């Protein structure tokens, strides 16, 4: 078996090209380095 | 499909963080600086027996003690490494305050505790004297970055916590750096029958 999606992005959520922190939807900028969403 | 973790590394400065995470060449290749944090990410991917494993391990740019790291640092951290160096008793002295650091932000994540350098004989923080806790999101390594000497078993214990798989395995070791140095056989296996007494 695979990680059957344990750790799967939720709906909505976009990974920063900057530092690789997970944000939400309504996170303009990353909430950890600041840069905006790609 | 891939898992993602996010990995802080941290620990004095001069204890082989830097010289740790660049071991793993990928990662090293493929790192990306974050400006305005002062760090570099490195992303490592391990093979697994159930797919592969991203650890993004985030290492400081300067020699920041502890406390001193911009608070974006610690943000969304699911693991940790926190590190000291085996010939300088005043860096593990500071790994209950780097733990303590983390713990403020992240709470309950898995950690590993990682004692670099133990390729020099003039070993000063001895096996035997390793302060072992009762926390079962704890566990601690003996590592020589140098020489490649342990280096995988910090990132396979945190993959079996966060997957919650005790059976999990890497089917390949990652390309890593050539060793430097060699790591003594005799030593090891002292260390290492050292460390299972205290343990347990
Ligand atoms: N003998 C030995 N020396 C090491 C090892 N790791 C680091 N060193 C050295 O420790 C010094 C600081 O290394 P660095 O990676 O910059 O530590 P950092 O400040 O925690 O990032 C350097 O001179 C390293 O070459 C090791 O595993 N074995
Ligand atoms: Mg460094
Ligand atoms: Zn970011």
């Amino acid at each position: 078996m695979g990680f059957e999606g344990m750790f799967t992005k939720k709906e909505g959520q976009w990974d920063c090209s900057v530092c690789l922190v997970r944000n939400e939807a309504s996170a303009t900028k990353c909430i950890a380095c600041q840069c905006p969403s790609k | 499909p891939q898992v993602q973790f996010k990995l802080v590394l941290v620990g004095d400065g001069g204890t082989g963080k830097t010289t740790f995470v660049k071991r793993h060449l990928t990662g090293e290749s493929e790192k990306k600086y974050v400006a305005t944090l002062g760090v570099e990410v490195h992303p490592l991917v391990f093979h697994t027996n159930r797919g592969p494993i991203k650890f993004n391990v985030w290492d400081t740019a300067g020699q920041e003690k502890f406390g001193g790291l911009r608070d974006g640092y610690y943000i969304q951290a699911q693991c940790a490494i926190i590190m000291f160096d085996v010939t300088s008793r005043v860096t593990y002295k500071n790994v209950p305050n780097w733990h303590r650091d983390l713990v403020r932000v992240c709470e309950n994540i898995p950690i590993v505790l990682c004692g670099n350098k133990v390729d020099i004989k003039d070993r000063k923080v001895k096996a035997k004297s390793i302060v072992f806790h009762r926390k079962k999101n704890l566990q601690y390594y003996d590592i020589s970055a140098k020489s490649n000497y342990n280096f995988e078993k910090p990132f396979l214990w945190l993959a079996r916590k966060l997957i919650g798989d005790p059976n999990l395995e890497f089917v390949a070791m990652p390309a890593l750096a050539p060793p430097e140095v060699v790591m003594d056989p005799a030593l090891a296996a002292q260390y290492e029958h050292d460390l299972e007494v205290a343990q347990t």
